[PDB]
């Protein structure tokens, strides 16, 4: 996937 | 007065979270990046799809072009950073030394450098020519979440999750300023003002606040809208009314007026978390997308 579209 | 965006196109074809879009500066083409690793390219004012480029291993964080908009960059999961040719879809050069995920790329306006920030807490400043790495800035104590140059290119600004915005001196590397807030909530996202007097600060507490660099002095605030978790883009709109355009994570576009810091507009139509939005350079047209549940691009357009 990628990280931005990933929650913190 | 109000703006009355409209929807126009919803552009469907990513597998997985679109990431980022961004229009060209020549104002023909919109470019999406995706967690589904590719570039895609759409006309900006037919929504018609025209191209997929690909070669990242893993998904992708951001795209930006260049100047000319004959070439982009990526930021990529996979570490690299790739430049690529818009017309032939080639990888001109893969931009290595980020030792995480790379989470935010942008050209200069020469376009003879590319910055980017990175899970590895840094941001590196590229030569766009050759590939190579011109400096290495330990900017930051976690992820990088933005980057981006003011308009003569002689700064920086970045963007950090350990609560700071920097302003650097792209020739030198130095930090200039550092911009600290209340309980110091991570800052998700950064960019300079179009005449570059300015930043727009996005903070993790549902805020985002429009700085004087220079004087440290918050001129502005815009709330309303929902952002605790990602790092989504905003915008200053200038081809018409002077706006703040950002997505939200109740799935809506944000419209502020930037001087009464009012909301204008709600955009409604996606379903998921509005990660990116785009503004065009010349006409009132808005570009957005979402994450997992949604995949979409959406185009948008007002008559100011």
């Amino acid at each position: 996937g990628s990280a931005r579209a990933r929650p913190s | 007065v109000k703006p009355n965006y409209a929807l126009k196109f919803t552009l469907a074809g990513h597998t997985k979270a679109v990431s980022s879009v961004k229009f060209s500066p020549n104002g023909e083409w919109l470019a999406s990046s995706s967690a589904d690793k590719l570039i895609k390219i759409w006309g900006a004012y037919d929504g018609k799809f025209e191209k997929t480029i690909s070669g990242h291993k893993l998904g992708i964080s951001d795209v930006a072009w260049s100047s000319d908009s004959n070439l982009l960059v990526s930021a990529s999961d996979d570490k690299t950073l790739k430049i690529w040719d818009v017309s032939s879809g080639k990888c001109l050069k893969t931009l290595k030394g980020h030792s995480n995920y790379v989470f935010c790329c942008n050209f200069n306006p020469q376009s003879n450098l590319i910055v980017s920030g990175s899970f590895d807490e840094s941001v590196r400043i590229w030569d766009v020519k050759t590939g190579k790495c011109l400096k290495t800035l330990p900017a930051h104590s976690d992820p990088v979440s933005a980057v981006h140059f003011n308009r003569d290119g002689s700064l920086i600004v970045s963007s950090s999750y350990d609560g700071l915005c920097r302003i650097w001196d792209t020739a030198s590397g130095q930090c200039l300023k550092t911009l600290i807030d209340d309980d110091n909530p991570p800052v998700s996202f950064v960019k300079f003002s179009p005449n570059g007097k300015y930043i727009l600060a996005a903070t993790l507490d549902n805020t985002l606040k429009l700085w004087d660099y220079s004087k440290g002095k918050c001129l502005k605030t815009y709330t309303g809208h929902k952002n605790e978790k990602y790092c989504i883009f905003a915008n200053f709109s200038v081809t018409g009314g002077k706006w703040i355009v950002s997505g939200s994570e109740d799935n809506l576009v944000y419209i502020w007026n930037l001087q009464t810091k009012e909301i204008v507009q709600k955009l409604q139509g996606h379903t998921d978390v509005v990660i990116s939005t785009a503004c065009h350079p010349t006409e009132n047209i808005i570009a957005s997308a979402a994450l997992e549940n949604d995949k979409t691009i959406k185009l948008w357009k007002s008559d100011c």
